[PDB]
């Protein structure tokens, strides 16, 4: 059995201020009694509704995940939540925490362009973003098509690594129908990160 | 005297840079309860206040070098140094947070030699 | 980021009474965490002294209860330890410490340096 | 026990045209006696004298690594070189083989622009290239500041992954200081790949302004 | 005076998607030197032979990964996990560990019905 | 690519002997690899008859040593399977095969399209 504790999205935190951490317990047999899935905040103020979820696998295996609304200024002000896994099989319990990772910061720059025009893409353009040098980790990616903000679903993005020096990077690649760079030939890459600012955002335009 | 007394071991060791250290605390009564067990561990340099590095008998507190770490249940838990270090002689002490008063063990010092 | 001073400290007579305070800054006291009071004969262990909640709950150790009081002030963001009678043996050094809640437990995560009572 | 056997880079093989091929034993403990690690060919032809190395780790484990010299023409015409590691403490064998990846040949395609000025870093510029349409899968990209080949750790590069076409691809991000390029405002990213002809380089230029 | 390899089972039949087993089992050891010198060859009729695994569990190149080998000693299995059109053959195994090199008689794989 | 073409198969009388030959083109049988012939009864198992290193060494099946001799043409790039007192047990399809080198052992990795030999 293991067991995952996620943190809040930059744009649940920044923009929408509605962020929640969701707890996410996998590779349980069925068989067993129910699993117990607590929760617990380092501030000792009691915790939320939190929504149980059990989805059954195509492994045999079973999926129970627990998500928490989380209080905006109380996980910027550095608050603590425990997650706490318990079953009566298991032995002892397992426990997993999340918080706003301490450390130095450093907003993103951004740049999009486009990838050269080839053969097979009549109708077909393609996008892309790099964004880099930001720290800690957390970083949400957006693409917006002029005031619109785009479906998560068109774009596919890489997960952060490390620079050579001390920043992260990402890629977003991006491919926009003929219909919507001739609907508006603009298209913004966005990226929210605690650093950002203002209002934890920087953002430019490319366009076809 | 209804409390609950920890006793640690060893008082007083001598180690050099590299080497493993382990500290031990025996509890007069199980701290153990719905399956975890309320032992932490502090670090404390002379003059100045305690520091907190393992809070349930084996969860790391953040920003903890990762060399610590802590382990037991019951009545015996155990603080593991797996390389000593040149800023880690201090005296360490256990404290257990099951039931009240909370109480503190009566440290051991983690000596240079 | 929250950081903690005690404060009232100094030489004290027997039988007498002194009051030290805690004061925080950088987290309301009332927004949440457990304030402490933790004292250290010289050379000797620590031992927990009195504890209160954001909510206002208190707890005591009973060695000291009935002549210890810990109490708070919202708007100076500090709180209190509150001695009558003081003896030898309360002299020690006195620390104030935000606690951490875990499941209904509480870690001492956060210190302050401390502030030294001496009786005789 | 883990062991590994590396293919020679196209720079390695075109450019310095002295490949070598390394068979990397880890996770070992000194332990029993020494792990035996020997060599064959597919041709059958014989084995070059290799050289082998041990060193001990922070961890405490044991890196023993082989390296045998090849010929880049014995490389291209398609032998296969194959390592097999033995150990009294290992029941069975490891085996590693390595030779030239087959498929279709294209020459990479090579794009390089700069980043713009951003507020805050006028001083540290970025540069990028994009190589892409090219395979098998083997590349090397390097960077040069007009003809001063710049350490590898100057620039990273992405693992090929593979195009929706036929090609694969590779992004490379190079960070260069103002004094670099006040002095010589030329920066050139440069692909080694078998199909590139000839010599088999492919390049860009790219300035700052 | 030769190794001998009995393969089983002689015949077989099964049908798209499915995972066959083949044994081939010698007369004596081929062990040496931590690995295990039996091959398995691919012939369908009419033509000649494919190799398919060497040293009992390596994949000779362009091989599909479906393809693969097990074994140690006298008791050697090729397995076929996902069946496939193509696949329909009588296969081999032949041991390299001793002069004169040997086969097996072969397992003929046969398609679900009549062939 | 190697490719290996045999010929030198008919319609041959018992005790009478026969040249089969094997055209090798996109490899030179002097560069590399083992070269060998294995022959095949009719619905029968693979029998293993004989090979050449390409550096000349020579391996024989007990079960035809004598009768049978192995050789090779480095000017053609061909090479040679010379039988003598052809009986019946020597009626098969033989295959001319290119030998890939495992550790000091020999796999058949390329083989060509077969050439039958029949004897009354
Ligand atoms: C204890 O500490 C030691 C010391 O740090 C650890 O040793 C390390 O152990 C790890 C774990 O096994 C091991 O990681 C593997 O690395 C393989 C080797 O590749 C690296 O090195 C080669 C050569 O240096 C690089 O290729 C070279 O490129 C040159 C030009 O580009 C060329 O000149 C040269 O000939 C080569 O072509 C390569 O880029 C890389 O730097 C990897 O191949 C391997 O990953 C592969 O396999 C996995 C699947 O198993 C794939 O998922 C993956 O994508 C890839 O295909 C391993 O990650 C590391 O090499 C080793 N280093 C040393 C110095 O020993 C040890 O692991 C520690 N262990 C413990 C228990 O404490
Ligand atoms: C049963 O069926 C399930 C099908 O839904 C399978 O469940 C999947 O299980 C995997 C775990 O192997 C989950 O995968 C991911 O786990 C990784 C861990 O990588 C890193 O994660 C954190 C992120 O910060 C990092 O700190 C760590 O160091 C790791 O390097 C994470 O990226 C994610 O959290 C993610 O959960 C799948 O999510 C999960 N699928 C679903 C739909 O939940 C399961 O494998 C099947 N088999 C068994 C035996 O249960
Ligand atoms: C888990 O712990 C809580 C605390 O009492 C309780 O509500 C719950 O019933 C426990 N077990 C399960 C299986 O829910
Ligand atoms: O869902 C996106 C993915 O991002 C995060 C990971 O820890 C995963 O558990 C999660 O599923």
């Amino acid at each position: 059995v293991s067991a995952y504790l996620s943190r809040p999205s930059p744009f649940d935190l920044f923009i929408r201020k509605s962020p929640t951490i969701t707890c996410l317990v996998v590779d349980l047999a069925p068989s067993k009694g129910t699993v117990n899935l607590t929760w617990s905040r380092a501030s000792g103020k009691p915790v939320n509704h939190s929504t149980r979820k059990e989805e059954k696998q195509r492994n045999g295996t079973l999926t129970v995940t627990s998500t928490l609304p989380v209080g905006t200024r109380d996980w910027i002000e550095g608050e603590t939540y425990q997650c706490r896994v318990t079953h009566p099989h298991l032995p002892r319990a397992l426990m997993r925490s999340t918080t706003k990772t301490s450390g130095p910061r450093a907003a993103p720059e951004v740049y999009a362009f486009a990838t050269p025009e080839w053969p097979g893409s009549r109708d077909k353009r393609t996008l892309a973003c790099l964004i880099q040098n930001f720290m800690p980790e957390d970083i949400s990616v957006q693409w917006l098509h002029n005031e619109v903000q785009l479906p998560d679903a068109r774009h596919s993005t890489t997960q952060p690594r490390k620079t050579k020096g001390s920043g992260f990077f990402v890629f977003s690649r991006l491919e926009v129908t003929r219909a919507e760079w001739e609907q508006k030939d603009e298209f913004i890459c966005r990226a929210v990160h605690e650093a950002a600012s203002p209002s934890q955002t920087v953002q430019r335009a490319v366009s076809v | 005297g209804s409390d609950i007394q920890l006793t640690q071991s060893p008082s007083s060791l001598s180690a050099s840079v590299g080497d493993r250290v382990t500290i031990t605390c025996r509890a007069s009564q199980s701290v153990d309860y719905d399956g975890d067990s309320y032992m932490n561990w502090y670090q404390q340099k002379p003059g100045k206040a305690p520091k907190l590095l393992i809070y349930a008998a084996s969860y790391l507190e953040s920003g903890v070098p990762s060399r610590f770490s802590g382990s037991g249940s019951g009545t015996d838990f155990t603080l593991t140094i797996s390389s000593l270090q040149p800023e880690d002689f201090a005296t360490y002490y256990c404290q257990q947070s099951h039931e009240d008063p909370y109480t503190f063990g009566q440290g051991t010092k983690v000596e240079i030699k | 980021e929250v950081q903690l001073v005690e404060s009232g400290g100094g030489l004290v007579q027997p039988g007498g009474s002194l009051r030290l305070s805690c004061a925080v800054s950088g987290y309301s006291i009332t927004s949440g965490y457990s304030w402490n009071w933790i004292r250290q004969a010289p050379g000797k262990g620590l031992e927990w002294v009195a504890s209160i909640t954001y909510d206002g709950s208190t707890n005591y150790n009973p060695s000291v209860k009935g002549r210890i009081t810990i109490s708070r002030d919202d708007s100076k963001n500090t709180f209190y330890l509150q001695m009558n009678s003081l003896r030898a043996e309360d002299t020690a050094v006195y620390y104030c410490a935000r606690g951490s809640h875990y499941f209904g437990h509480w870690h001492f995560a956060v210190w302050g340096q401390g502030t030294l009572v001496t009786v005789s």
